[PDB]
RNA sequence: GGCACCACCAGGAGUGGAGCCUGCGGCUUAAUUUGACUCAACACGGGGAAACUCACCAGGUCCAGACACAAUAAGGAUUGACAGAUUGAGAGCUCUUUCUUGAUUUUGUGGGUGGUGGUGCAUGGCCGUUCUUAGUUGGUGGAGUGAUUUGUCUGCUUAAUUGCGAUAACGAACGAGACCUUAACCUACUAAAUAGUGCUGCUAGCAUUUGCUGGUAUAGUCACUUCUUAGAGGGACUAUCGAUUUCAAGUCGAUGGAAGUUUGAGGCAAUAACAGGUCUGUGAUGCCCUUAGACGUUCUGGGCCGCACGCGCGCUACACUGACGGAGCCAGCGAGUAUAAGCCUUGGCCGAGAGGUCUGGGAAAUCUUGUGAAACUCCGUCGUGCUGGGGAUAGAGCAUUGUAAUUGUUGCUCUUCAACGAGGAAUUCCUAGUAAGCGCAAGUCAUCAGCUUGCGUUGAUUACGUCCCUGCCCUUUGUACACACCG
């Protein structure tokens, strides 16, 4: 159990923070001399949910059309099991989530 | 409502120690996960308490949000025949956070 | 049909008021010129402004422009 | 237990939707604003921004340990893996929530309209908003029932924009004739916004003229 | 409000509402034994 | 005066004519629950109802009537109950029957509480409509005593109160436009074993020329980012050149371009307003009604489908530019589960089919899935015939879902093979990847899609104009209207 091939999984729905703990993952895997693959990104999936505007059944048949966009990206990772847990606390961030799978 | 002494007790020793219950909105629920006795007992049983000034309820969501009045803590002391230490437990005074 | 609107047009006027010698005939040399002269909030009101400036340079090098 | 990631990111927004209503029903009378909720490891950070931080945090923070124990045991949470805290909201007069609750508390005192709307179309402004205009309907001891609109300073209505300076609540008045609807529409002044466009679409700002000076013929400054 | 008066004090009384709130408001900002145990004992 | 395929011109596809699906009225009913009636009611209430849903009808249970009292009450206030009768019922519902529990609780008073009960003409919120048309507003100045007016306009132009211009106005704000999302470009960056490729290992078939098609490849511990994905950017601004124009706003042609109709399409969308629609979305609501023989809630069964009829949204078709029978064989938008209460389901094996069974993959760019879809194309049979067009109606049989299919849920097999031979008066939608076909996915969903919301395949004719009809906007005008002609 030391030097291990890991996977992060990065899910969220907003862009801006999830490049940022992708980009700030991938600095400190810079300076640090780890051997690193992505960011990879996963084809957005666009969660739609088409339904009537009308509380009741009266007017013209008029629809709304909302949209939850989900952005998923996977970065592998070339280090021992420790040192990628730590970097995890150092890229925390409340609306990304993080599943780490060997 | 008709409730057992012993099924009503374990409704009081909940809603005491944890002075805050919570409570699905659906009567035939064989087991509230919390007090073993009926999910309905307990709606009933706190409507009581609510209703004579011990406990506010709050409804929201399908859901019963049961918390026990400072006056509430004084019942239970004598009804229950309990020792006369208080503070359940969200009295306590674990004191808030800055 | 292709109008350009009261926002781009007194914006672009404006420029020519104020910044006439640095600029000229060309729209690419105007759209970079108009980049660190003006803040701009969208990319796109930023080459409306230019294309309009370089219309009214095009049209004061022969003759005098109403409003400028 | 196994949960998809389309049904996860549904189901944490869907938990806060609901956990955001049961304030508003609970915690009413204290100007609630709105509430954070900030995952970390082994905690679940809960921030809640309130006009008065004390009505929650009272009695040696009795309510708040009291309200806190309310989320874990309808959520099966473990009771460490929550954390609750109560933050004042900075500025109390660009937030329409604290405003709405606000108006509500004054028109069920029996205040007239009159005084009470003017009383959060000048405290929105003190507060530095952009504009901010206020509708009002119901019924008043008349039967007919009437809607009337306060607006003040300058307000944008269509497009994008719209999403990101402005802020809405909407809350029903109980009273002993009917319900009285109150919308509290707050524009914020895009200058003072510190994460999205700091300035309106259509707003062009030109420089100044570096110009006018003095040019002599051609000499050369050796260093 | 449907009269020339108590809207001339809805503006008035109105606004000295908020001057005292703001400046209030801007104060407020500047100054900033168990129960599970008792059933247990009875060994 | 002006704009508009919810107006017309030139046209296309039609509908109205037939059968059937479904909604509305009517009739009927034990009930056939109910809202909505021009646009802006009638495949609309996401309303595709076997039970539930459910509000209706015929019946049967429970209190889940908190709380202060008063009465009763341990010598027991009350709750559950085997067996038989009763009941549709193994509902102690009730009746004979004595057992059990024990102050939780039974009766009266107040007080509640719950209502898909009434009032959307008492209300909030939401939505539709005027209207997405282009309209609306204040500061200073001018006119008027004033309410008001000008600014907000003769003309040209625009999709546009959007601009030029004229100007007692000048300079502005909301709306429009800007804005946001999506589609089309990037051999220029950033990477990708959940994407793809060339090489390379190993390997198959055919002619041997070293070639042409493959399989394999999560260690070849390869190379690359064009195709695929998405983040940071770049790129179009009517750019250049010709014409017209007040030489202005602009418009029409070319050239370059991925894109030159606002680049295509949408989302948002002002000042006010309607007795527009919903209390049948809300533990949103005021009031009225009911509240124990309930108008609460639950259980059983039926109904919402009921059929002399009128009307609307549609689907099949009336054939040969076609039906079948083989063969060729191409998308995109999406969805998917665990001790459940069961998801998407390949692959194998049975079965004419419908369908059944055993394993495995997938919480998913990984597997279903290249969703090998249908129109379509090729080769055949048919040969103008109510024919092999069309597939109602009906008989017999086989499976699936579901507690339950009878008033056939649906699917499959054989048989019956009806009107319809292109549809009167009228009337709808539409200008480019558009119309029209053609299917597929998601929603409702245990089952059922002739329905909507999207997606893609094939892909046109005809304008790019006008106010002749129709609707709306503006200006002038009249007014005894202002609750504003529903005067
Ligand atoms: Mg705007
Ligand atoms: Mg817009
Ligand atoms: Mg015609
Ligand atoms: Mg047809
Ligand atoms: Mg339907
Ligand atoms: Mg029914
Ligand atoms: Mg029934
Ligand atoms: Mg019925
Ligand atoms: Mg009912
Ligand atoms: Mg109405
Ligand atoms: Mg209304
Ligand atoms: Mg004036
Ligand atoms: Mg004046
Ligand atoms: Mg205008
Ligand atoms: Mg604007
Ligand atoms: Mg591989
Ligand atoms: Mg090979
Ligand atoms: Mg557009
Ligand atoms: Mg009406
Ligand atoms: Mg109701
Ligand atoms: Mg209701
Ligand atoms: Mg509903
Ligand atoms: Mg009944
Ligand atoms: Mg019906
Ligand atoms: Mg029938
Ligand atoms: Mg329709
Ligand atoms: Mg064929
Ligand atoms: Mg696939
Ligand atoms: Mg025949
Ligand atoms: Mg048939
Ligand atoms: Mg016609
Ligand atoms: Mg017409
Ligand atoms: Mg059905
Ligand atoms: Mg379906
Ligand atoms: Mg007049």
């Amino acid at each position: 159990q030391q030097i291990h091939k890991i996977r992060i999984t990065l899910t969220s729905t907003k862009v801006k923070q999830l490049e940022n703990v992708s980009a700030n993952i991938i600095r400190n895997a810079a300076q640090y001399n780890i051997v690193k693959k992505g960011p990879v990104r996963m084809p957005t999936k666009v969660l739609k949910i088409t339904t009537r505007k009308t509380p009741n059944g009266e007017g013209s048949k008029t629809w709304d059309a909302y949209e939850m966009r989900i952005h998923k990206r996977v970065i592998d990772l070339q280090a021992p099991a420790s040192t990628v847990k730590r970097i995890t606390q150092i890229t925390i961030e409340p609306g990304v989530d993080v599943e780490v799978t060997i | 409502m008709l409730i057992p002494k012993e099924d009503r007790k374990k409704i009081h020793q909940y809603l005491f120690q944890e002075g805050v219950v919570v409570a699905k909105k659906d009567f035939n629920q064989p087991k509230h996960d919390e007090i073993d006795t009926r999910n309905l007992f307990v709606i009933k049983a706190l409507q009581s308490l609510t209703s004579k000034g011990y406990v506010k309820t709050q409804f929201s969501w399908q859901y019963y949000y049961y918390t026990l009045t400072d006056e509430g803590v004084e019942f239970l002391r004598t009804e229950l025949n309990i020792p006369e230490g208080i503070l359940p437990l969200t009295r306590l005074k674990n004191a808030p956070a800055e | 049909g292709r109008v350009r609107t009261k926002t781009v047009k007194r914006a672009s006027k404006v420029l020519i008021e104020r910044f006439y010698p640095k600029l000229t005939l060309d729209f690419e040399t105007n759209k970079r010129l108009t980049s660190e002269i003006a803040v701009i909030q969208s990319k796109r009101l930023r080459n409306k402004i230019a294309g309009y400036t370089t219309h009214l340079m095009k049209r004061i090098q022969k003759g005098p422009v109403r409003g400028i | 237990a196994i949960l998809s990631k389309k049904k996860k990111l549904v189901a944490d927004g869907v938990f806060y939707a609901e956990l955001n209503e049961f304030f508003t029903r609970e915690l009413a009378e204290q100007g609630y604003a709105g509430v954070e909720v900030r995952k970390t490891p082994s905690k679940l950070e809960v921030i809640v921004k309130a006009s008065n931080t004390q009505g929650v945090l009272g009695e040696q923070g009795r309510r708040i340990h009291e309200l806190t124990s309310l989320i874990v045991k309808r959520f099966k949470l473990s009771p460490e893996g929550i954390a609750i805290y109560a933050e004042r909201v900075e500025e109390r007069g660009l937030s329409a929530a604290v405003q709405a609750e606000a108006l509500k508390a004054k028109l069920l005192s029996g205040l007239p309209i009159r005084r009470a709307a003017y009383g959060v179309l000048r405290f929105a402004m003190g507060a530095g908003a952009k504009g901010v205009e206020v509708v009002i309907s119901g019924k008043l001891r008349a039967a007919r029932a009437k809607s009337q609109k306060y607006a003040d300073g300058f307000m944008i209505h269509s497009g994008q924009p719209t999403r990101d300076f402005i802020d809405i609540a909407i809350r029903h008045v109980l009273m002993r004739q009917g319900v009285l609807g109150i919308k509290v529409k707050i524009m914020k002044d895009p200058a003072a916004n510190r994460f999205g466009p700091r300035a309106l679409p259509d707003a062009v700002k030109i420089a100044e003229a570096k110009d006018e000076d003095e040019v002599i013929p051609a000499p050369t400054v050796k260093s | 409000g449907q009269s020339d008066k108590r809207e001339l004090e809805g503006e008035v009384e109105g606004t000295e509402d908020a001057e005292a709130e703001l400046e209030a408001e801007a104060e407020e900002n500047d100054e900033s034994y168990l129960a599970e145990l008792e059933l247990s004992k009875q060994e």
